[PDB]
């Protein structure tokens, strides 16, 4: 038999050749492949394929393959080989398989690592989009509520440091010393996200860094407030080599110890994570972006600058006075900010994201950054760069997959590669953890329906609990069974160094959460980062702060109206 | 009278650590970018671009109030008073140029060149 | 509605603004939370109307004077911060001493 | 060099001789001493003293002295030797030292117990006030939310009893029997405050009291509803001698068993805690203040009467009918209330606090008392007594330190001395626990910025978590990392008796919270209470309820407008 | 604003008073929560206006009659308690049978 | 009042309806949460006025048109659900495409 794609899309969703508009943006994503034989589509409901002896089967769960949960045909948006329509399988809180689901005994072409049985509970995958959860490498642990706002936008993983609302924490992502580290690893027991604590990387001795590695830090942090000296970095990098961890830097914006070229000599070509590569958050003013030209560097960026707006120049001149307690009356404090508010590098930052130079995207939450606008501000920049720079030579002639796949990589797979947790989380691949997000294409990048963590829903959109359905208003997001009781700890991961794991941090610190050690932080480079392997030549004018990439001025005009904001949000 | 949460400070200026030697030095920024040095930063272990009598800055910080930093614009030459560090005078880090001690000062000061 | 926590908490601040302009109508000197409530609502409404960061900052300073508030409320408010959703996105609104 | 104090106060805060106004009150507090050598002031920020090789150091944490947290230059308000400007150090959740911070290797005059290193995370101590957290000896465990309102005003310690909203609990602070005690010690695991459970002290036998001691109570409770007989008190005190705990009394208001003369003879000069020494809450009417003239007594007071207002008379006639379920139609129920609403003792209570007779402050929460206005109502009374009675002969000629130090002692050190937890908490002294509160002098006694508990911030003022800073509105108080996961239990203390500690209540009852025993409850007297060692002669008229102290009528006219209320609060 | 939990919960009670006054304008018999809402707001507003405990208790009793509420609402409300911030501080407001 | 959680959450939805009607008065195109707020309040008010399920469904569809909302808000709202307390009890109110 034959039927039109209009009635097929209304029930089973799109397939090969169908383009999906991402909200109110000008971006359209086309399905590159459909991993299913037409005719035996698996969906749950009243009198549908998933019943006894049809989709299910009499065999046991021990028969490696019976899923704990299945997403009934969804459009995946992965950076490795995304924009595909396929049934995704969950088992033991990990991605079992990606292809076709059902009973192989009565259905042809069923994938071996993907069978529905008595243990499966289906999810309405049709008319929705699946993706890997977001990661934030710049998180100041100022407030624990921060996670609820992050998780309410598709960010189920945190990376940073802090105690609470201390001025020390308000400006620097550090949990300094074993005592503070243990108290924070233990406070994270009551959090519904993965965490990676960063220690203070400011020391001349090898010992003070070793104490933090064995305590349970995923890396180190070198701030200008705590002294970003050539020795503070050399010793933080020397220890990061022998410990297999990632160092994050917020270089000296005062150019006190040296210039940007002197800190690159102090790095000694060793892999390093650079926060706010643009310069608003910090770093050797003016030519910080110059650091993104070298291969060892892993460039990230704060999100208050992206997208480049018309009114962005005004807000950041007052914002800079609170984060790093700078006075508005002292001349050395205000004249220091005049250089850091340079608008030419903010426009360059936006085009460098399109070119594939700035390999990832962070925030710098409650300290020149917003945690609940990450996925949104990524898609907002994608709309601006398509409308100005047009389709790329690598991008397809009829779809905007290449740009979206390049931009989703900045928040999903690249930050996971940077902090040595690729094998755990990052992409929708087989054998990885089930940290996934579901959104309607109408509300893509801003408001998801569900947030699956370790195969269980942690956070989701929910109506009146007393009502006869989950959709009746008021529909506000609330914690689910994946964030309740002992299941919150099970499904969340406390990341640490191998040294700490080998020492027995889980037993010594008494962590009921899952404890996975970070690895492959040091050997990685910019070529290992997905869809952002470019290392272009750079020329920056120091007087007017103009940026030239490969002998071409990198800039763009600001936009007044951005995609998805007052149309979906209220406040 | 004073407003709510205000401070009725006494009419007397504060006196910053006396009986410590002072060394005036002319510092000129040769580089095309601005440099700002904080109160307790060790001047001898600063950027090579700044042209000044480097040998006179052994274990000596700026003679200004703590916290505060003075900015230097490209080309601008400014005179700055320097004060030695307190306690044992044992400093570490910065650029691995000395990483040790500087209060030997046995009659004419010597030892440790760049 | 799919109200994110940032949107839910922005309703309790508007509930206070109606009580602040209702007490202003009767002729009452506003206190600390009431003064900040009617100062922040003009930034959220300004951002909704499509006004720029420059306009809303200066407009938020010309809402109330020292005679419109209680004695000492101006001394404890040298700055007022709040985030509103503009046409380009969420932007900070710092009002340095509105009284 | 020399610089004016105006620019010094704008950066480093006040010093010796500077007076600070406490909000909108008429009270000014002068700094008695500055424990720092001028020139090397330690503060954190962008290009400031606390960097690598300046304030920090390459030595390890295990070198006893490296702080976990430091408060950069704050005005302390302690009752022992307060009103001083000094850097306070935190290590292992205890106060390491009070003086000057930094690196002793490159700074002169650094205190040995106080050194900044790689393990320290600074707090902006300048332009703020530090103090010990408040203690509430009269807490009805009617609702667990009560703690959030208490902690939102600088009260991080509770003492009392109850099951929940039972009429038994609504009127008496009792957790009666081992079963109820155990269930409450276990329910307190999910609370962000220190707790001290009180048992029922109403028995003729020694056994029923012994069962509660070994179950894990810090003391006993003798209520008029459960029978405040001579034998109930004698047996409670006999057991409190051999157990080293404190008995709290709410004497028989009906004068049934005897008069005030009968109860003091039944005490046998043994130390005892008297709730609502004024008489609104309870106690053999009319001469219940008469008990304050004895040295063994530890007088406390409920806070709905303090400060003495013009409209306080009206509310008490109706409030008394719900707390102790008294009917408005029965003549014996309304006619006994007529004596308990006596307004002459409420004005005397306010003057007795100034004289230094009523040694401490409690509340009697949700039963003729407010938990979220203790620090406020203390400072409200201080403003009224200065405006009426003037400066004391002991008070200085140019500051109101003596009155504030006397009044802060009533909520900080004296209730801790009474319940045998002085050595644990009470004052900002070396070796004590880090249960501290931070407030702006503008918002002193009403709204604090942070609340440090065991060296970690438990509760604090926080803005929009999604915003770029912690200050943007709506700024409402929320639980911090010190109240999340396992760190809430670590930083909070379940107080018990020694008998229980040695029996192994922590293991038997399975308490993940810290368990410290109470001691030095019996030998203490009024002279051991800080700034309130007065035992004056008393003469009370029984007909008109007039109170004469040392042949002088103790009273004061009521006030219509009190300090800090409408100006700061909303509801 | 530094809104303590006592102030945050006092906004949801204000939100209901606007719905109670709006339904009163259309001519509707108020229910239990609506009747208590408009009774409690007069105490909070009375305390804000600087009225004494005696005045607000008697004024809260003269807001609604038996014809202004539904049949049986007066029988289940023999007392109404609420705490408001007065000029001298927080004070209890007991209204024994306002209908 | 003894407000059950179902009643407490129904106040934050009413707080938004006053902001939706106030922005409608100035002449502004309503967004997703504002449009759904003023759509749901007519069902709760309709159920309070004693209107039947048939009446409130059709009345909720005739509140706003495509010109009264922003471009694309009608496309993302093919259905609006909410539960209101009627004279007979709590009943569902499904409005299939009100614009
Ligand atoms: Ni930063
Ligand atoms: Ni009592
Ligand atoms: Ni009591």
């Amino acid at each position: 038999p034959q039927i039109s794609r209009q009635e097929y899309a209304g029930l089973f969703g799109p397939t090969t050749g169908d383009k999906i508009r991402l909200g109110d943006t000008n971006l359209f994503i086309e399905i590159e492949k459909d991993l299913r034989g037409y005719g035996e589509e698996s969906v749950y409901g009243g009198g549908k394929s998933l019943r006894d002896g049809m989709g299910a089967n009499n065999h046991l769960t021990r028969d490696n393959g019976v899923l704990d949960l299945v997403i009934t045909n969804v459009t995946i948006v992965d950076a490795r080989l995304g924009v595909i329509k396929a049934d995704v399988g969950i088992r033991d809180g990990k991605i079992a398989g990606i292809g076709k689901s059902g009973n192989p005994g009565v259905m042809d072409g069923v994938t071996p690592g993907l069978v529905v049985g008595v243990s499966t509970d289906a999810i309405s995958g049709e008319h929705l989009i699946l993706t890997a959860a977001g990661i934030d490498t710049h998180i100041h642990l100022i407030s624990p509520q921060q996670a609820y706002h992050a998780l309410s936008n598709g960010v189920a993983t945190f990376f940073g440091g802090g105690i609470g609302p201390t001025d020390g924490t308000n400006g620097t992502t550090v949990t300094p010393g074993p005592w503070n580290i243990r108290q924070m690893l233990r406070s994270v027991e009551g959090l519904p996200v993965n965490v990676g604590i960063l220690g203070k990387g400011n020391s001349y001795g090898r010992g003070p860094l070793l104490e933090q590695a064995i305590a349970g830090v995923v890396g180190y942090k070198v701030h200008e407030d705590w002294g970003a000296t050539a020795n503070a970095l050399r010793h933080s990098l020397r220890m990061a080599d022998e410990m297999d961890i990632q160092v994050s830097v917020h270089t000296d914006s005062l150019n006190e110890c040296g210039y940007v070229e002197d800190t690159i000599d102090a790095f000694e070509g060793r892999t390093i994570h650079t926060f706010h590569t643009e310069g608003a958050g910090g770093g050797h003013a003016p030519d910080i972006i110059r650091v993104a030209s070298q291969p060892n560097v892993l460039p990230s960026s704060t999100n208050p600058t992206l997208p480049y707006g018309v009114n962005s120049q005004a807000e950041l001149f007052d914002m800079i006075m609170v984060c790093h307690n700078l006075n508005p009356n002292v001349p050395a404090d205000v004249s220091f900010a005049e250089s850091r508010v340079r608008p030419e590098t903010i426009a360059a930052e936006n085009v460098l994201h399109d070119m594939g130079v700035i390999s990832m995207f962070s925030s710098d939450s409650q300290a020149m950054g917003r945690v609940g606008e990450n996925w949104l501000r990524v898609m907002q920049t994608a709309n601006a760069m398509k409308a100005s720079r047009g389709k790329l030579p690598e991008d397809a002639p009829g779809n905007d997959n290449f740009r979206v796949l390049r931009y989703v990589a900045k928040i999903t797979i690249n930050p996971a590669i940077a902090q040595g947790v690729s094998h755990v989380i990052g992409s929708v691949e087989v054998g990885k953890m089930a940290d996934l997000v579901l959104w309607d294409p109408r509300f893509f990048g801003a408001k998801p329906k569900m947030v699956i963590k370790g195969g269980m829903i942690n956070w989701a959109a929910m109506g009146d609990p007393n009502a006869s359905l989950p959709t009746p208003q008021p529909v506000f997001y609330r914690p689910m069974f994946g964030a309740m009781g002992k299941t919150m700890q099970d499904t969340c991961v406390t990341f640490v160094s191998q040294a700490a794991l080998d020492d027995g941090v889980k037993e010594k610190a008494g962590l009921d959460r899952q404890v996975i050690a970070v690895k492959n932080c040091r050997t990685i480079s910019k070529h290992d980062l997905v869809r952002n392997d470019q290392t272009p030549n750079i020329e920056v004018d120091p007087e007017t702060f103009a940026v030239k990439v490969d002998g071409v001025h990198a800039t763009c005009e600001p936009i007044d109206t951005a995609a998805m904001n007052q149309r979906y949000f209220f406040g | 009278n004073t407003p709510l949460g205000g401070c009725i400070l006494a009419d007397t200026p504060i006196t910053f650590n006396e009986n410590k030697p002072v060394t005036k030095v002319k510092v000129r920024n040769t580089g095309d970018r601005p440099i700002q040095v904080g109160s307790h930063f060790h001047f001898f272990e600063v950027n090579r671009a700044l042209e000044f009598d480097r040998a006179a800055a052994y274990g000596k910080r700026l003679n200004i109030s703590s916290t505060t930093a003075i900015r230097f614009e490209p080309g601008d030459e400014t005179e700055v008073p320097l004060i030695p560090f307190g306690g044992k005078q044992t400093l570490y880090g910065f650029n691995n140029l000395v990483d040790g001690w500087t209060g030997e000062g046995v009659v004419p000061n010597s030892e440790r060149p760049d | 509605m799919q109200l994110t926590p940032r949107e839910v908490e922005k309703l309790m601040i508007y509930t206070l603004s109606d009580v602040a302009f209702k007490r202003k109508a009767r002729g009452l000197k506003l206190n600390y939370p009431e003064a900040v409530s009617i100062i922040t609502v003009t930034a959220m409404e300004g951002a909704r109307d499509g006004k720029s960061v420059e306009d809303v900052m200066k407009e938020a300073s010309k809402v109330l004077t020292k005679d419109d508030v209680m004695d000492g409320v101006a001394d404890l408010i040298p700055n007022v911060q709040v985030e509103a959703i503009f046409t380009d996105g969420s932007r900070l609104v710092t009002v340095h001493d509105p009284i």
